[PDB]
RNA sequence: UCGGAGUACAAAAAACCCUCCGAGUGAUUUUAAUCUAGACAAACCAGUCAAAAUAACCAUAACAUCACUUAUUGAUCCAAAAUUUUGAUCAACGGAACAAGUUACCCUAGGGAUAACAGCGCAAUCCUGUUCUAGAGUUCCUAUCGACAAUAGGGUUUACGACCUCGAUGUUGGAUCAGGACACCCAAAUGGUGCAACCGCUAUUAAAGGUUCGUUUGUUCAACGAUUAAAGUCCUACGUGAUCUGAGUUCAGACCGGAGCAAUCCAGGUCGGUUUCUAUCUAUUAUAAAUUUCUCCCAGUACGAAAGGACAAGAGAAAUGGGACCAACCUCACAAACGCGUCUCAGAGAUAAUUAAUGAUUUAAUCUUAACCUAAUUAACUCAUAAUAAAUCCAGCCCUAGAACAGGGCACA
RNA sequence: GUUUACCAAAAACAUCACCUCUAGCAUUACUAGUAUUAGAGGCAAUGCCUGCCCAGUGACACCAGUUUAACGGCCGCGGUAUUCUGACCGUGCAAAGGUAGCAUAAUCACUUGUUCUCCAAAUAAGGACUUGUAUGAAUGGCCACACGAGGGUUUUACUGUCUCUUACUUCCAAUCAGUGAAAUUAACCUUCCCGUGAAGAGGCGGGAAUAAAAAAAUAAGACGAGAAGACCCUAUGGAGCUUUAAUU
RNA sequence: GAUAGAAAUUUUUAUCCUGACGCUAUAGAGAUAGUACCGUAAGGGAAAGAUGAAAGAAUAAAAUAAAAGUAAAAAAAAGCAAAGAUUACCCCUUCUACCUUUUGCAUAAUGGUUUAACCAGAAAAAAUCUAACAAAGAGAACUUUAGCUAGAUACCCCGAAACCAGACGAGCUACCCAUGAGCAGUUUAAAAGAACCAACUCAUCUAUGUGGCAAAAUAGUGAGAAGACUUGUAGGUAGAGGUGAAAAGCCUAACGAGCCUGGUGAUAGCUGGUUGUCCGAGAAAGAAUUUUAGUUCAACCUUAAAAAUACCCCAAAAACCCUAAAUUCCAAUGUAUUUUUAAGAGAUAGUCUAAAAAGGUACAGCUUUUUAGAAACGGAUACAACCUUGACUAGAGAGUAAAAUCUUAAUACUACCAUAGUAGGCCUAAAAGCAGCCAUCAAUUGAGAAAGCGUUAAAGCUCAACAAAUUCACCAACAUAAUCCCAAAAACUAAUAACAAACUCCUAGCCCAAUACCGGACUAAUCUAUUGAAACAUAGAAGCAAUAAUGUUAAUAUGAGUAACAAGAAGCCUUUCUC
């Protein structure tokens, strides 16, 4: 049994991971890109 | 292997029937008198503040030649000792000197007592060195009998205080001699190749 | 050659199995269902002073119903037949 | 044993050899009764509140008060008083009426529920790297280090935990045989030097092969002597006792110093002290294709003011290890075996680190997780090459062939 | 000389010698003995000695008092020696405060104390210093001859102990013929590597390997066989021994 | 306290009617017998029988040829030895032997070679059910405010070290008492607890041996050997003891105190074992306790019976300096659960995960509290605790669930010339942009009294400045272990695919898992009372069921045809040769 607070960043429950993974921040994408566009 | 763990308890949930700070003060004075010595006496050349510590028996007590004579330079290569205050005690003042290690032969002149400089020699150095180690065997005696005395107090201590706390400060008692004794040893080296 | 100290899944050194796309869909889907459900629980048919004793009736029959079958319990009939029919072990033919 | 606060943040409860306060009662007078609803708390025993009604004081209170007021306390039985009460650091505080030490001379029932060895988890401790430069280094952080700090890894030491074994996992050290890792001691290829040369100091790559003999000590270690190319660090149940020893540890005997009145004991010393196994199963029971030192030339050359003084190239000798063999010497009273004696030991490719050629992204340069061919380059490892490599006669008899079975011969004579 | 018959033969016990106590006495020991004797003990011949103490516990004394060759004990504190004194100077407490001798011992630790001889090299052995704050004088202290299957250390001599093993015989061994056990055994159709797992896998997972049977060898594993661990802990389980344990 | 326990006073009619719901050779007496055999003795103590009317029917006749162990008939890659199967024995796929103990065992924790026969739950106070009679019941003595009487339901086996009493043991050994006997040779005026060394007595060291020749030996080597010596015979000392040149030795192969018998079926909170089928429900710990290896209560749970509210529970309500998740109490509502009454046992030695904490090293597969979850025959390759899953049967049907290769492996910045007051002023040997302090103005279209190298100080090399063109430009990259790396491989044919459970539908049903404890229905094999008479039915009884106790007895296998064991030669046959 680990504390709250650790030192090894103290591995997750699997669940918890699948919660972050799915709410993993997705940055907007536009249609076009604008860089060369006119 | 690393083979010795070094043990530092706390010194300070004990402060009562152990002082270690005392002790390392006690083993730190040791090493101090040791270092003193070998400054003051055996530099490369006999000084009257050399042969100032030669013990002379006097009235069945030990005193120093400084204490019982007048010790000064007439020559150069020349030290000059006047026992006006104790004429009785010449002989064993020339006793003292010739086997004393240090390697000065006096000649009796009546009380002038007469102590040339030999020389600076491989023998004189080797004497030296002779006189290093005998110096080094009795700062080690003088750290035994230090040791001896706080483990005495602990034995004093051990009616009352838990086994492993007594164990604990014995162990680190003796490794705080095993330090100083090595000190020593290191020191006595370091001389040993400046002589030589 | 590349151990895992302790057992696999619960020392503080684990096995670091990783999130699968398969893994994420599901528990998108379930997150899904999970919206709709909250958004159906959300506007109801009646308020709650509405409510307010609307069916109470019901309940107390059925409470009643409860202890009547509860109280129906006791020792059944014992009968002539029963105790003349092992007589019948003996029947033979003439 | 009892109470208060935190753990236990907001109904109650709630543990630790968790962190702090306390109690085993004092002072004073208002000397504080009986009976009874209903409740709190609680395993039980115990602990707490309390309306109405009763006799005496204001005819309007009585819950004794204060010291954090919460704790200031003890059951039956049994003993004593004058019949109404009292009596325990029974403090191991739900309390046996009254009872110690030692056992290594020990015994029995159990426990891996619980220790010593090993394994296992962790990495406090230990060991490796990198990040950061204040400082040393004459100036100059990084030639060599590098405090205060950061971060990552290994599981060699001590400790921590008590998960497997107590209807037995037999211990240190040594002998024999070693398998493996690389964090390389030697041998090999290089980078930087505060690298002139010889010695050196660091770092990179490489684990096919090596890594001595002696005095003391049971010793692992350690000191010392003589050498070596070097006398590496570790893992393997601190490898290996159904292969060996028993010097130490740890049984029964006995001295010494001490402790205890004694029995007896000591993380004290010394002498002596039974080390079993007939192998059932798995596993195994021989192919090669070298290494390293030393002597001479280079050469007293390069390099150096001089003292000092190489590398590369070229010749040999020796040792070790692998495989063999008796002409002689030696062991040798069998014709043989044997070492102390004799013979032999190798070519190509391939690479890691590191050097340069050409040349874009980036029309310059740039060895290129840019293509093209490039060359100088460790040890491994493969392959040239070497060995075996003609099937179905086998009774008997010999054999430099063999446990048995197998294998070679039996026509010269 | 004796001892743990069956893991210890010793330095342990006994021993001559020297000391303590207890006894003035008759028909079964002592003893058919009578204090130059007989019992209960200590230490160990011999040589030099055996220092101080009756405060406490014993024993005589039935209270004082006496006894240590009875149980036993034989100082603490402050200062001085550069640190380090057991020596000294004072002080306090005691019944006295360790005398002679020996001494890093078979003597807590420090410790492989220091120095010299022995060796090319020694934590070994011997000599000397020694302060052993825990030596020490019949629970005996020191030396000495002789003795010892006692425990250590040297010198030649000797050798297979060893450098470094070799050859040959006998018993073993292998084959043939006869007779013919034992521990052991859940069933096995009984591989290797890595990982996992009650934390060391032949049996699980992922891979490699894989005609089947004999015979002879080696012991790495089967946490191999043997003995319901003798070490450790528990048991309101025992037993031996000692008492300042409780009842007597 | 555990427990012990009367009396005064009452009842009891002669004899036969007696045999067996007792056993059938591991049972019943130990018994074929207290015999063989084992011990000096007291004492312990067995196993062993099966033909037939006739064996004065053995050129003998019939029933079983059914246990383990073998032979008939050795084996062919691969694997708890089997199952799904299959044309087919293997080849294919799947399953970590069984009891016991534990938080958890394939575990390398215990037990077992196998077969056969024996081997382990026993009591009626209170209670439940059934029945008789009932203010009374009972065939005498008592209980009675529906009770009294009767019947049925219940509580194991093996195991110590030990303790006490009485016998038997000194033929071994310890020591004595009688009676005898031995010591040869050599050196010594010696028979001197002297010396060498035999017989003889001991047993120092080593090597074999270790189920051996031997429950203490063999070989070599050792000590004593005229004495405190060895030894024969016989006697004595006996266990709260004897004896002891103290080793706590020896006292008939085990002595910190002999052995046998009896108490004795000693006692074990400790270990092991505890024998038919199916079904229903089903428990992880608060307090005391010489107590934490155990019990007794409480809380849970089982079996019956009475009832009525039981969980979920919006407001409102629960403290004062600050305080989160959330708690307590409650209508409604969705369900049917809950409370009392009577019997009760097990358990009270726990694991991980998520969360709030504490100790430790903000370490542990670490330890202690509170809340929740789990302990799949699916998935995470293997797996206890993680995830999916309201656990029955048959099907060669179907739909779903959790879940099956995770992210980057990245950092280039190049020309172009740099002159002036002036070596700015001080300090300094020198300080010229540069050990240092202060000012930091000014010439040129444009260049800091100078942002870095360099010189002792200068010099010199760069940066910024102008003039020339101007892709993009801030941080981010980091070694290793020991038997042998570890599925193989794959960057584009359309994927909210598909394949995938004890989940859920489909077709039928006998219509939902389980340890300790509890309840129920059946039932194998015996005996008895009545049926039945090619082997049964209803009742009543128990010596009433064994894959497990290092279980007892007997027989069998493995080890294993293995370890080990033995007879000199020839000959005219018991005569000569070699030791
Ligand atoms: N003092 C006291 N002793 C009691 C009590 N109950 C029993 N006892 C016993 O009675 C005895 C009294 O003996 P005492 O101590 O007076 O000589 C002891 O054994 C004691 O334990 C009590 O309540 N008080
Ligand atoms: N005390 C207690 N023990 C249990 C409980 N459930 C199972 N056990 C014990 O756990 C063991 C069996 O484990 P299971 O089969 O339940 O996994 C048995 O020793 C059994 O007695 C329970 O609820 N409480
Ligand atoms: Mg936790
Ligand atoms: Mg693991
Ligand atoms: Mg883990
Ligand atoms: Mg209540
Ligand atoms: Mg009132
Ligand atoms: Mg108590
Ligand atoms: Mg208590
Ligand atoms: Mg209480
Ligand atoms: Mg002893
Ligand atoms: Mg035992
Ligand atoms: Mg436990
Ligand atoms: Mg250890
Ligand atoms: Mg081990
Ligand atoms: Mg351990
Ligand atoms: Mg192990
Ligand atoms: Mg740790
Ligand atoms: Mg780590
Ligand atoms: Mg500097
Ligand atoms: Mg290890
Ligand atoms: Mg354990
Ligand atoms: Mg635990
Ligand atoms: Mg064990
Ligand atoms: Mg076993
Ligand atoms: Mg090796
Ligand atoms: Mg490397
Ligand atoms: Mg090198
Ligand atoms: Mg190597
Ligand atoms: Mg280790
Ligand atoms: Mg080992
Ligand atoms: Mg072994
Ligand atoms: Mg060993
Ligand atoms: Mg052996
Ligand atoms: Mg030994
Ligand atoms: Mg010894
Ligand atoms: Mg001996
Ligand atoms: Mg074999
Ligand atoms: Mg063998
Ligand atoms: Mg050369
Ligand atoms: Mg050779
Ligand atoms: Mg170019
Ligand atoms: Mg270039
Ligand atoms: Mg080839
Ligand atoms: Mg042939
Ligand atoms: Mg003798
Ligand atoms: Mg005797
Ligand atoms: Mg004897
Ligand atoms: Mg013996
Ligand atoms: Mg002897
Ligand atoms: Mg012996
Ligand atoms: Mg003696
Ligand atoms: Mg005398
Ligand atoms: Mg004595
Ligand atoms: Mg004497
Ligand atoms: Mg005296
Ligand atoms: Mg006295
Ligand atoms: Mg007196
Ligand atoms: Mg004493
Ligand atoms: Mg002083
Ligand atoms: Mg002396
Ligand atoms: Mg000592
Ligand atoms: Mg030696
Ligand atoms: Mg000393
Ligand atoms: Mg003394
Ligand atoms: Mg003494
Ligand atoms: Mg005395
Ligand atoms: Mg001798
Ligand atoms: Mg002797
Ligand atoms: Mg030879
Ligand atoms: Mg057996
Ligand atoms: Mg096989
Ligand atoms: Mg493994
Ligand atoms: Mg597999
Ligand atoms: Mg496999
Ligand atoms: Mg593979
Ligand atoms: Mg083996
Ligand atoms: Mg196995
Ligand atoms: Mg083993
Ligand atoms: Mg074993
Ligand atoms: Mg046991
Ligand atoms: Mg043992
Ligand atoms: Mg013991
Ligand atoms: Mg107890
Ligand atoms: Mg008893
Ligand atoms: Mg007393
Ligand atoms: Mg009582
Ligand atoms: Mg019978
Ligand atoms: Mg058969
Ligand atoms: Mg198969
Ligand atoms: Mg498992
Ligand atoms: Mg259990
Ligand atoms: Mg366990
Ligand atoms: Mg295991
Ligand atoms: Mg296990
Ligand atoms: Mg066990
Ligand atoms: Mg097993
Ligand atoms: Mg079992
Ligand atoms: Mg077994
Ligand atoms: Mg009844
Ligand atoms: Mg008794
Ligand atoms: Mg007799
Ligand atoms: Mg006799
Ligand atoms: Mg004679
Ligand atoms: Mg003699
Ligand atoms: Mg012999
Ligand atoms: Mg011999
Ligand atoms: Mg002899
Ligand atoms: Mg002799
Ligand atoms: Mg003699
Ligand atoms: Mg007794
Ligand atoms: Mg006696
Ligand atoms: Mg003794
Ligand atoms: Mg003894
Ligand atoms: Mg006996
Ligand atoms: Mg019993
Ligand atoms: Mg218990
Ligand atoms: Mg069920
Ligand atoms: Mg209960
Ligand atoms: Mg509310
Ligand atoms: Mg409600
Ligand atoms: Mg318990
Ligand atoms: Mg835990
Ligand atoms: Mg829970
Ligand atoms: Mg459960
Ligand atoms: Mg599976
Ligand atoms: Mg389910
Ligand atoms: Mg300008
Ligand atoms: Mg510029
Ligand atoms: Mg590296
Ligand atoms: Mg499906
Ligand atoms: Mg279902
Ligand atoms: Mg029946
Ligand atoms: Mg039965
Ligand atoms: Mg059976
Ligand atoms: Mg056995
Ligand atoms: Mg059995
Ligand atoms: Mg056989
Ligand atoms: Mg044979
Ligand atoms: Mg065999
Ligand atoms: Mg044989
Ligand atoms: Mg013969």
């Amino acid at each position: 049994g680990s504390k709250a607070v650790t030192r090894h960043r103290r591995v997750m429950h699997f669940e918890r991971q699948k919660l972050m993974a799915v709410t993993e921040y997705i940055p907007p994408k536009p249609t076009i890109n604008p860089r060369c566009l006119p | 292997g690393q083979s010795q763990t070094r043990v530092n308890i706390n010194a300070a949930l004990v402060e009562d029937i152990i002082n270690l700070e005392e002790v390392n003060e006690e083993m730190k004075s040791v090493i101090e008198a040791l270092k003193d010595n070998f400054n003051k006496t055996l530099n490369i050349r006999t000084s009257p503040g050399s042969l100032d510590k030669i013990a002379v028996v006097t009235a069945d007590g030990k005193l120093a030649l400084n204490q019982i004579s007048q010790i000064s330079m007439k020559s150069p290569q020349l030290i000059l000792v006047n026992m006006a205050s104790f004429p009785e005690c010449t002989a064993a003042a020339i006793k003292a000197i010739r086997e004393s290690g240090m390697n000065l032969n006096p000649e009796v002149e009546g009380t002038l007592i007469r102590v040339p400089i030999p020389q600076v020699t491989r023998e004189h150095r080797e004497m030296l060195v002779k006189l290093a180690k005998q110096n080094t065997n009795k700062a080690k005696d003088s750290l035994r009998k230090v040791r001896t005395n706080s483990m005495n107090k602990l034995k004093k201590s051990k009616d009352t205080v838990s086994e492993d706390t007594i164990r604990l400060i014995e162990k680190q008692i003796s490794q705080m001699a095993d330090d100083t004794v090595a000190e020593l040893d290191r020191h006595l080296a370091v001389k040993t190749k400046e002589l030589l | 050659r590349n151990r895992i100290p302790g057992r696999q899944w619960i020392g503080k050194h684990r096995r670091p199995r990783p999130v699968s796309a398969q893994a994420k869909q599901n528990m998108i889907r379930r997150l899904e269902t999970e919206a709709e459900n909250q958004y159906w629980l959300s506007r109801p048919f009646l308020t709650a002073e509405q409510e307010r004793g609307h069916a109470a009736v019901r309940r107390a029959a059925a409470f009643q119903a409860l202890k009547a079958a509860q109280a129906a319990r006791f020792p059944a009939h014992r009968r002539l037949e029963e105790q003349l029919g092992h007589l019948l072990v003996t029947r033979k033919w003439s």
